[PDB]
């Protein structure tokens, strides 16, 4: 169920299928090693404002940014 | 009197064709348009163009008193009816002539004495044209059928005489049928054809339909300009044509150049036409018809016969005789393919959409008739087709090479189309032929092709990976030039979007009601399952139904598909009466 | 050999022409494109396409070893020549015999002979055709020319006699400017193309070029296939063609089919070509040219003869002995006009960039073939013409009638085209003459059509491969993210 | 995985490229 490389017209040789393969798996820069990072809450903005005693944000913004995981 | 300006009662290919037939001839043209059409390329086309108002044809261009005040507000002294609609209508054609407008058309008492089958029957037996076994008059009851099937045989045809649009010809193998067909195709032959006549024909298992092109002055002088062979029906219309007819004897191809001049001097026609015959195994032609709309397969005839065919009507309703004395030469030859919105992998079903992308093939050998354009839509309204392509060369093999590049150049975007099956065909062996004769056959499509069309798809992400974005893109590899498409998220080595936080790929649901065997709802409402016209309606308020029992008549694209109960109970309420215009979905009736 | 695979070494409707030939017939097509173009029409109806980089046909087409090359790698079995670019030259046809491929053409030493005029004036008097009255060899110093003009006389036109091209001409009602008009024919062809030599003449102002056009077989069977009428002309240059030759005398056409046979069969020639001449305003023959490549506007000599030239020329190149002896009758009439990105409201000054609406028109006797498709663009590099527009009737003046319908039909938007003349000389009684003789000329369009028509108002990243037993280029797009 | 006009294609690589 993978989504996999399409070439759409004509066909390489299989010279020119690793030539293009392999150019594009050079292309393939990033990170190496996606994960989700490490959380940390420190001085977030949320605490930065000021919101009145009664204010519902308390709730809907500054509550909910720091207990959502 | 001579044309000057003429009116198209019309709509798409034929208008365009019409038209600019017009246009050359030096005519001012005019078109009509009903409220669907009032873009399409012929309203655009013409010199001067004209709203009938209306969703339907019958609300449109069939309003005899709407066509008559274009003509009089125009100021367009000529009428060219192109063909369906009004141009079978010899009530039409009268109201016209009595109106005091060209009539480009045969006269009255031409179509009306053409427009029935019996009468057709004894004209053409008076001209001894060449003619099938069969009852040559009218007969009783399923037992006077059965004195026929007592002389000449099975399998017996059966026709209503007034029955037509491959609704009304049956075949039977038996005697004990007899009285359900005759039960049955008396009450459609009195509802639906509006009148119970009924005539008896010897089957043929396989033939060829093979026609000729007529042309007739209003001086009785008769020409018959080529013939086409038309055998791919898909039912009893036509998808692919031909000229010459192919494969058949010399004796064969005078005995119809012959033959249609002297049903023509026998019924006095004059204008266009064309002659309808069957070939048979036993290589009998026999008549079945003459056509008074000039039909739909005019063009391949103009690609061998070098004349225009339309522009003869207009010369002929001014009454000038003919300008060319003889039979011209069919040089080379020509084939035709109708495009069509209809799905062949869904078994031939016609289906209305836009057409996103419309890339005609052009280039050596190839000439395009449309009524479409990228952006048009198509609607319910009329029937499926969308253009022609008429392919030509030096003899049917570089004809049929051209045409099996044509149809490769071919692409048609935004709507299912016929021409995946012009594609097989093409290069069917079935179709190319020995030399000698066809395999090719009036039921051939219905039962011997292998239809390897797979359904009409459109754009939709059907499966798991359909959903994931893609990007296009060209490299070049030694020089070479690839077109790729790259998914939008795949992982290769350490890059970046291989993957993303809390995103998930499955299989999309298709825009159907429930799964996809839950047709119909448990409720009570009985839901119109397609855009159309409410034709008929079936039952009255209070009459008890029973699931399967038929509740509405639905005319979408001219196909007439019946509506049914899904439950047994009563119509309770009713929405509709025939003449509607109904959109998916509309509740039709209540049943509880 | 055989041809199961054809590299098409060109760009605009030739490319595409003889693509549609290939895959009528049945054969692999290999485009080959330039930076302008990597996404023109022809690179998306071929079924290959080979890049050949840089932005012109001089730092590309011309450049023999790169179609070779590409040639190789595209393992093709032939090559075709379009017009223009390497299409006549005999070296590479050559090299390309050398490399095993099938030239799908006339021998080379063939080619060398025909394609210069003074050999031409030989091959004439050899055959025996009509002759103009002028040199019959290049002159060679401008005491020379002065010498034969004297003795030739007023009115004179001054040619180059190599390369000529429709451009290296002078004319002269008055003889004082010649001694500077010769040094400038002599200089400018030394300059430009490396051959001085040239011919003087008398200047035919106002005469009918006409050109007939056969099939020719390797084994030297011959037939004429058609002939056709070119005098709608700018300054020698081209803007419709009609075909038949029209109101041709009985004469004039015997003497041409036999003189279209000899002088194929005398030079040797094979494939599909056309032989070209000049009808003076008497009506009187004069042999004038021979072009060695099938010429640009045969495709209504094809759908009038009914021959399909560009496939017989496949089938003469592939060795097939011609099919075809008696010459095919024309039957009815047909047109074929040229559109360029001209303003023929200026001087057919071009006007590159974008064509943003085509909508060609189609219908009864109507095609189009075209080099251009919606959202094409155009360089100054290039021929100006986007496309042709080519009618057919039964007759000259229904295929006029259908004519006068298409041209304003024919619907482009975007740049300067000449659209605009095409509509007018199609409606101008000056070309609509009786129905047995008319007025307009090869100068016509010029000095007596009363024009009316208004004024106009990142690359690749390349990165370089070693692989296995091969170097290659790559050639990304200006970025991707994959 | 790549698919080539109809075709599934196999192709190996190093884990390794970044």
């Amino acid at each position: 169920h993978e989504a996999h490389i399409k070439v759409l017209r004509g066909e390489p040789t299989p010279e020119e299928m690793a030539a293009l393969m392999a150019v594009l798996a050079s292309a393939g820069g990033g990170p190496a090693e996606p994960v989700k990072k490490e959380r940390n809450m420190w001085g977030h903005p949320v605490d930065k404002l000021r919101y009145s005693v009664f204010s519902w944000q308390r709730v809907t913004l500054l509550e909910r940014t720091h207990m959502r995981r | 009197s001579k044309i000057s300006k003429v009116l198209v009662a019309n709509r798409g290919e034929i208008a365009v064709r019409v038209i600019r037939a017009a246009k050359d001839a030096g005519l001012a043209s005019v078109a009509v348009y009903a409220e669907p059409d009032a873009d399409a390329p012929h309203v655009r086309l013409a010199d001067e163009a004209f709203a009938l108002g209306g969703q339907t044809s019958a609300e449109s261009y069939l309003v005899f008193e709407k066509i008559l005040d274009a003509a009089e507000k125009s100021g367009a002294n000529a009428i060219h009816p192109g063909y369906g609609f009004l141009s079978e209508n010899a009530d039409f054609a009268q109201a016209v002539i009595d109106a005091g407008l060209i009539w480009i058309g045969p006269s009255p008492q031409s179509i009306r004495d053409l427009g029935d089958k019996v009468t057709a029957r004894h004209i053409a037996a008076r001209a001894k044209a060449p003619l099938v076994p069969g009852t040559p008059d009218p007969v009783k009851d399923a037992d006077e059928v059965v004195a026929f099937a007592k002389e000449h045989g099975v399998p017996v045809a059966i026709k209503a005489a007034f029955g037509g649009g491959g609704r009304g010809m049956k075949v039977a193998r038996t005697l004990e049928e007899i009285p359900e067909l005759f039960e049955s195709a008396t009450r459609e032959a009195i509802a639906a054809f509006g009148r119970g006549e009924c005539f008896v024909e010897r089957y043929l298992d396989k033939p060829r339909h093979v026609e000729a092109q007529v042309i007739a002055d209003q001086h009785g002088n008769v020409v018959v300009a080529g013939t086409r062979d038309c055998s791919l029906q898909r039912r009893f219309q036509k998808l692919v044509e031909e000229a010459p007819a192919p494969f058949l004897t010399d004796a064969q191809r005078k005995e119809i150049h012959e033959s249609a001049k002297r049903i023509c001097k026998e019924a006095g026609y004059y204008g266009a036409g064309t002659v309808e015959y069957l070939v048979g195994q036993d290589g009998l032609i026999s008549f079945l018809e003459v056509n008074t709309r000039l039909q739909v397969e005019h063009p391949v005839t103009e690609e061998t016969s070098g004349i225009d065919l339309v522009r003869q009507q207009f010369k002929i309703a001014n009454g000038e005789p003919l300008d060319i004395t003889e039979d011209p030469t069919p040089r080379g030859h020509s084939f035709e393919f109708r495009i069509n919105g209809e799905d062949a992998g869904r078994g031939f079903l016609p289906a209305p959409g836009p057409v996103t992308k419309f890339v005609a093939p052009t280039g050596p050998g190839v000439r395009m008739d449309s009524g479409v354009e990228t952006g048009s839509v198509i609607g319910g309204q009329f029937d499926s087709m969308l253009a022609k392509l008429i392919v030509t060369g030096a003899t049917r093999e570089e004809a049929l090479e051209r045409s099996r590049r044509a149809l490769a150049e071919f692409t048609v975007e935004g709507l299912a189309t016929v021409i995946p099956f012009h594609r097989a065909v093409v290069s069917d062996p079935a179709f190319i032929g020995d030399g000698e004769k066809f395999d090719v056959h009036t039921r051939w499509i219905e039962t011997e092709w292998n239809n390897t069309v797979e359904p009409f798809t459109g754009g939709d992400p059907i499966e798991e990976e359909d959903t994931v974005p893609r990007q296009t893109v060209v490299v070049e590899v030694g020089g070479r030039r690839l077109e790729v498409s790259l998914p939008g998220d795949l992982a290769i080595g350490g890059g970046g979007g291989a993957a993303a936080p809390g995103v998930v790929r499955k299989k999309p649901k298709p825009r159907k009601r429930g799964g996809g065997g839950a047709k119909a709802a448990s409720g009570d409402a009985v839901t119109a399952p397609m855009q159309g016209t409410v034709v008929k309606v079936a039952v009255e308020e209070g009459q008890e139904v029973s699931a399967g029992d038929l509740v509405v008549v639905l005319e979408a694209m001219k196909m007439e598909n019946p509506v049914t109960a899904h439950k047994d109970g009563t119509i309770t309420g009713l929405a509709v009466e025939a003449g509607a215009a109904i959109t998916q979905g509309t509740v039709i009736a209540e049943i509880k």
